[PDB]
């Protein structure tokens, strides 16, 4: 099963990825240039929130219909909390596509660009190593308390450390030789 | 103006989707050009002692 | 050309394809001469007495070939089911005296699954869309092999001013030397001809 | 690729057996093997050698690497040393697993055998975990590897590789 | 807001990663195509009025309803093609004739796709070389023996090993048999490898 | 695993000797100022000194102020303390001439010199004692320092002055009666066979000795060598006022 993956942290979301198409979904704040009518009609400064993906389909870059701004948690006040320690913050509670979402602000051509790149790197960095260690050690055990805290793209880095861990178990004991039924154990 | 056209472009677009002084060499008579550039020119510059 | 190096040759193969991000360049001469192999051999054991000890080590062996025979012939396949437009067009585009990605046979069952994946979507949805809205384009829709990827590899022949660029400032760039029988790990990108050459191994 | 195909690999080592029976030379593909004589020894691969020692049909005799003076040495200079060392055999791990067991009653001191290697097998691999991490923190984008074996690597590597893909992704973002 | 009856397609596939196939929704996929028409049909008519009463404010809202249809279109296809993923899957897994409980959840189109598949694929691997080919779908693990001891789990009926001969497969007889010729009824479910 | 991918030698101390000529370029206003504010560094010393007495906490707390206002080179920082490390140097060449203009003037700014370098010396941690001695030609080899606990015994029985907690944390090391001559000529301390028990204070006289020697030749040098520099010199009267 060849599960199409996500384009999210490149220049372009993948047309017929899953995530990509959750991730797009989210809501976006934005002010409103020029008067819309039959939407009766929607007069000219009003504020707004929609979605990303029409949020870049509306944003010609002569900024005509709409302007963008940032959501409050790429913004100064909580890039400075993060850079405290990263361990400690939930990006589950934050937007299930941290980094994603994230990645593709900088679509809009802020001047904060320079400042949301070095805060996404750095939260990386600061994080890696308990993922490592805790999904390299973590044996027959429950993960549950370990894993609430990790964004979609974190997880999947737990995933791949856990079934690594776990063949070379199976070799070690003598049962990695055995022929067995795949998924349609279902049945 | 080319803005304005662009614009205009874009919404009819939008729209109608739902519808000799001297000489040396016997130069004369020879034709005179060159091949803008395109063959094997190189161009280098010397000097002594630099 | 001794059977003992051909076997060699195979499972080099075996491995290169596993790890690279892209369909590698084909290889019909191995297939061919495997096949006949395993044909011969299977008549010879078919002529004598089956009750004898060396019949069963001659079954075991065999096995083992016709492991890894499939094994790579099935990853190529994957290959090829995922990155169908790209692997077409390229082919089609390709110039004079440059090989194939393709053998004849797997061209010729990627032409069937890209008319048959066409025909399935146009059938159950885009007939029915607003007249603007019947067609799409699969070159679009289906993503790229990543390039970027990172590997493992080992070393067979010495290789020397190979660059290295972390980032992409060119204030960075810096190049080194591979010495025989080293590993290294490393971007796919800047070794990809050393690959196709055979001056390095995937592990 | 699984610890099974890695296994697979490593079982065409050669190793010496003593037949108890008799039978000519045979031709296989990958090579001529034989004759073999009742009670004198010959060379076969390993793949082989299990086989018949499953089967009643011979003795195997420990290769020349796992005797406990050698590996008491080998141990000690893997402790001591700031890189990975050159190893006995490039499948030490496999080979270790597949004679002790089935050989157990030919190989002497068998038990002292398998903590030794188990040692060197705990220390190499906490050097590749603080390799890991310092190559993530200083963002580096090269390294040398040059006495690593292939289970030590398939057994941790693709996490690795996985994670670096995603990092590289993050720091060139600002210039498509 | 308009994206709403079009997640609930993508939000069902979402949830289960194993590579399972769910029951083929038709009515969803109904309302996206009415739904779709009727937003073309607005934008259409507000387009000829903005044309012929020469009005210029009307454009930002017909950008407006066309990035919303391309929208509809992205969710819908993307929903259809990971069905044909999970589909191919059953093929390699299972075998070359499936079960009739698990053929009650594909639709027509599907069936014809599948068949089309199997059709292609069969030629290929009869085509490797020598006489009949290899059949590539076999040896998914490493050999380690000739033969191999099984545990019958169910009764089935007779199984042929080599011309006349066979052997019945009633549930808990056991037999020793050659490793190549067991590999699928195990993959399938109705034998066990013992010991 | 293995990973692949320069003004540090000009002063790898803050500690120099001015062995080298600075072969560079220089700004008029530059070089005014790196020696004018050091005119006032030298008098500031001697204002400290009357302030109270020499060496105290009181001078040492007072004087690295002086140091971190004036921009110049410090107790040894790890960061770009290279800047006033080749500024220091710069401005000591510069410095020669001007007080060179009288001998009552050079042993002026000398007393001062001398009085900061002991300052520094006694600034010093144990990493620097260790380098510096090494990487300097003050090489000054120890012999023999397992004897030292019997001059524990011997010293402490021997000397007024001296300890036997100084034995270590004024770490003892043998060289010649001569290397203390104050000590051997005054009589005032354990010395044996003509060998000095030696803490790091006396090789400090030692360079300040030779320091003096090397600056006084240097002087002279001043004094005769100078006259085809001398296309400018507008800022000695005010220098020597």
């Amino acid at each position: 099963y060849f599960r199409v993956e996500s384009g999210a942290l490149g220049p372009e979301e993948n047309f017929l990825s899953l995530d990509d198409i959750l991730m797009s979904h989210e809501k976006l704040p934005v002010r409103t240039e020029t008067a819309m009518p039959r939407l009766n009609a929607v007069p000219q400064g009003s504020k707004l929130e929609l979605p990303l993906w029409l949020a870049k389909g509306l944003f010609d870059n002569k900024r005509r219909i709409l302007s963008v701004e940032l959501p409050k948690i790429y913004q100064e006040g909580w890039r400075t909390v993060f850079s405290a320690d990263p361990n400690v913050v939930d990006l589950h509670k934050m937007g299930p596509h941290f980094y994603g979402f994230g990645s593709q602000l900088l679509h809009f051509d802020s001047p904060e660009n320079a400042d949301i790149s070095q805060s996404l790197l750095q939260t990386f960095i600061g994080r890696f190593r308990r993922i490592m260690d805790s999904s390299q050690n973590a044996y027959n055990e429950d993960t549950s308390a370990l894993v609430a805290r990790l964004d979609e793209m974190e997880r999947g880095l737990f995933q791949t450390g856990q079934k690594g861990l776990n063949d070379f178990q199976c070799w070690e004991k003598g049962q990695a030789s055995q022929i067995t039924a795949s998924n349609l154990v279902q049945n | 103006i080319q803005e304005l056209i662009e614009v205009e472009e874009e919404e009819e677009i939008l729209l109608n989707s739902y519808t000799v002084v001297t000489s040396f060499g016997l130069a004369q008579g020879v034709s005179w050009s060159g091949r803008g550039g395109a063959g094997n020119i190189s161009l280098k510059v010397l000097g002594c002692p630099e | 050309l001794t059977p003992a190096e051909l076997i060699e040759r195979l499972e080099q193969a075996w491995m290169n394809e596993k790890f690279a991000p892209e369909l590698l360049e084909s290889k019909p001469e191995i297939v061919e001469c495997v096949m006949e192999q395993l044909e011969h051999m299977e008549e010879n054991l078919r002529r004598a007495k089956r009750e004898d000890l060396k019949v069963s080590i001659h079954q075991m062996e065999m096995e083992r070939i016709r492991y890894v025979l499939s094994s790579y012939l099935r990853c190529r396949l994957m290959k090829i089911e995922k990155f169908f437009p790209h692997v077409l067009e390229k082919e089609k585009t390709r110039p004079e005296g440059e090989p194939s990605s393709l053998s004849p046979e797997e061209l010729a069952f990627a032409r069937e699954f890209m008319a048959n994946t066409e025909s399935y979507l146009k059938n159950v949805a885009l007939k029915h869309m607003p007249p603007n809205l019947q067609k799409v384009d699969l070159f679009r829709a289906v993503p790229k092999p990543d390039l970027d990827s990172y590997v493992f590899l080992r070393v067979r022949e010495r290789q020397e001013n190979i660059l290295v660029e972390p980032d992409t400032d060119e204030q960075r760039d810096y190049v080194i030397d591979l010495e025989k029988g080293s590993q290294h790990l490393i971007r796919y990108k800047t070794i990809a001809p050393l690959v196709a050459s055979g001056a390095v191994q995937l592990i | 690729m699984d610890a099974a195909e890695v296994e697979f690999l490593a079982e065409k080592e050669l190793v010496t057996i003593i037949p108890n029976f008799s039978l000519d030379k045979i031709y296989l593909i990958g090579g001529d093997l034989g004759p073999f004589n009742p009670g004198l020894p010959v060379e076969v691969p390993l793949w082989l050698a299990i086989n018949l020692k499953q089967r009643q049909k011979c003795r195997l005799l420990p290769p020349e690497w796992m005797d406990v003076e050698k590996l008491e040495k080998m141990r000690d200079h893997e402790r001591k040393e700031e890189t990975f060392t050159p190893m006995p055999s490039p499948y030490y791990m496999e080979l270790t697993k597949l004679l002790l067991n089935h050989a157990s009653d030919n190989i002497p001191k068998a038990d002292e055998i398998r903590t030794l290697v188990k040692d060197m097998w705990d220390t190499r691999i906490a050097k590749l975990r603080v390799s890991a991490d310092s190559f993530v923190r200083q963002q580096e984008a090269h390294a040398k590897l040059d006495n690593l074996t292939l289970m030590e690597i398939n057994t941790s590597g693709t996490f690795l590789t996985q994670a670096l893909n995603h990092m590289y992704k993050l720091r060139t973002n600002l210039q498509p | 807001m308009f994206c709403e009856k079009a997640m609930e397609l993508i939000r069902e596939l979402h949830r289960a990663p194993e590579g399972q196939l769910p029951a083929f929704n038709e009515d969803g996929l109904r309302q996206v195509l009415e739904e779709m028409k009727a937003l073309y049909e607005q934008n259409q008519s507000d387009v000829n009025e903005a044309k012929s009463g020469g009005r210029s404010d009307l454009i930002p809202t017909i950008k407006f309803r066309h990035c919303s249809l391309l929208r509809n279109r992205r969710c819908t296809v993307a929903y259809l093609y990971d069905r044909l993923l999970r589909i191919r899957a059953l093929r390699w897994e299972y075998g070359s004739v499936l079960p009739n409980a698990l053929r009650f959840h594909m639709a027509a189109e599907e069936m014809e796709w599948f068949n089309n598949y199997k059709r292609s694929l069969a030629t290929y691997m009869r085509s490797l070389g020598g006489d009949e080919g290899l059949d590539i779908t076999q040896d998914m693990k490493p050999p380690k023996s000739l033969y191999i001891e099984v545990r019958c789990l169910k009764d089935y009926g007779e199984f042929e090993v080599d011309d006349g001969t066979s052997v019945l497969l009633k549930k808990n007889s056991q037999h020793f048999l050659p490793r190549w010729k067991c590999e699928q009824l195990i993959r399938q479910g109705v034998l066990e490898h013992i010991l | 695993m293995e990973f692949s991918g320069q003004r540090n030698a000009s002063y790898p101390h803050c500690l120099q000797f001015y062995l080298q000529p600075p072969s560079e370029n220089i700004s008029l206003i530059e070089f005014e100022n790196l020696a004018i504010d050091r005119v006032k560094l030298l008098k500031s010393v001697e204002n400290l000194g009357v302030s109270y007495v020499k060496g105290t906490e009181q001078y040492q707390s007072k004087l690295e102020s002086e140091l971190r206002k004036l921009k110049f080179s410090y107790r040894e920082n790890l960061e770009d303390e290279y800047e006033p490390r080749r500024r220091d140097h710069i401005s000591h060449f510069i410095l020669r001439l001007a007080y060179c203009q009288s001998e009552e003037l050079r042993r002026w700014f000398i007393q001062q010199e001398m009085d900061l370098l002991r300052f520094r010396f006694s600034i010093l941690p144990k990493d620097k004692i260790q380098d510096f001695l090494k990487d300097s030609q003050l090489q000054f080899e120890a012999i023999s320092d397992e004897e030292k606990t019997l001059r524990e015994q011997e010293i402490v029985a021997s000397s007024p002055s001296l300890s036997g907690l100084k034995l270590g944390f004024e770490s003892i090391y043998k060289i010649p009666f001569a290397d203390a001559l104050d000590l051997f000529r005054g009589r005032k301390v354990y010395l044996e066979d003509g060998f000095a028990y030696v803490p790091l204070k006396d090789i400090v006289a030692i360079i300040l000795n030779e320091f003096r020697a090397k600056l006084s030749k240097a002087l002279a040098l001043t004094a005769r060598s100078l006259p085809a520099v001398q296309s400018d010199e507008r800022l000695q009267p005010l220098l020597n006022h």
